[PDB]
């Protein structure tokens, strides 16, 4: 029990660190774009642009190196999820409808199981009734099924 | 199952290749083109790369939230089309065996 | 004829009759993204895509071998011109 909790905590910490690093990368890219749009052409601005580019490259390299560690806890995303997330929204209706379909399938399964159970119970009862000589195997049939 | 590390490595390799191609194209592009157009193209490329990295960020956040719901979801789906396949197999068996009737 | 006492069929595991969600303690995430709360009221507004997961970050998302030093120097020379 303690090992699973420790592994979960380590995975959460690693994912939080990755999230923070990627957020910093995104902020640096936003700053880079802002500087490019409002570039004055001064040598100091050029040096700042070079430093920002170097920092972005170093951050990307560090993220690639850390995320590729075989010992990292990071090591499924279906293509349908990628297709659904391309619609500019908050990702809930896909899960809602597909879980609704899942629940409908489960309810169908339970209802058909109950129906089949009553079917074979009634059939066993009547086979015992009109055919007492076959009563003994029928119960064994239940033992063979249940 | 696709490893997240492999996806991240592929995305980084694609980003590096795109950046190298853009730098090369800027290198052999004639100087007659205004620097404003090149700056705009570089900004657009940076925005696209940032969007890809933000998609990776969203995937990382989802994995941080992560599989329990995914595992239940996949198991219930497997049960569903297994039942459907059993129904179709029953129908096919009756269609085939009607000849022997 | 086919009644074989040696042939015994076991129950399918897990049993679909039982609550398969709670078999492995898998109710936390289901409750987190449940359609409705315990009182039946809507918890959160529902939508389709990942856009609202990036709204907290700055920006306007209206529509949704290699020498780095040499490239940086080339960009610097181009910008200074």
């Amino acid at each position: 029990m303690n090992g699973n909790s420790t592994n979960n905590e380590q995975l959460q910490q690693e994912l939080a660190t990755t999230q923070d690093q990627v957020a910093s990368i995104i902020e640096s890219f936003v700053e880079l774009g802002v500087s490019i749009y409002d570039f004055p052409g001064t040598p100091e601005a050029t040096k700042g642009m070079i430093t920002n580019l170097q920092r972005n490259v170093d951050r990307l390299y560090k993220l690639n190196v850390r995320s590729n560690d075989p010992q990292s806890s990071l090591s499924d995303i279906p293509l349908e999820v990628v297709q659904y997330i391309e619609d500019g929204r908050n990702p809930d209706i896909y899960t809602r409808e597909f879980v609704e379909a899942i629940r409908r399938s489960n309810q169908y399964q339970r209802g058909k199981m109950h129906g089949l159970k009553q079917l074979r119970d009634s059939l066993a009862d009547k086979i015992v009734d009109e055919f007492p000589e076959l009563k003994e195997p029928v119960e064994d049939i239940i033992k063979r099924t249940s | 199952q696709v490893s997240l590390a492999l996806v991240i490595r592929n995305l980084t390799v694609f980003t590096m290749k795109e950046l190298a191609q853009y730098m090369k194209t800027n290198v052999h592009t004639q100087a007659n083109e205004p620097n404003s157009a090149k700056k705009i193209r570089f900004l657009q490329l940076i925005i696209f790369l940032r969007t890809q990295f933000l998609k990776l960020y969203v995937l990382v956040k989802w994995t941080r939230t992560i599989h329990v719901l995914i595992d239940l979801l996949n198991w219930f789906r497997t049960t569903n089309m297994n039942v459907n396949n059993c129904i179709w197999a029953l129908k096919s068996s009756l269609n085939s065996m009607t000849n022997a009737k | 004829y086919y009644v074989d006492p040696e042939t015994t069929y076991t129950y399918q595991q897990p049993n679909p009759l039982q609550d398969l969600i709670s078999v492995y303690g898998l109710d936390d995430i289901s409750r987190q993204v449940a359609r409705t709360n315990l009182d039946g009221t809507k918890a959160v507004k529902l939508r389709k895509s990942y856009k609202n997961q990036i709204a907290d970050l700055s920006g306007k998302f209206s529509t949704i071998n290699f020498d780095w030093d040499l490239c940086s120097s080339v960009l610097s020379q181009f910008e200074r011109s």
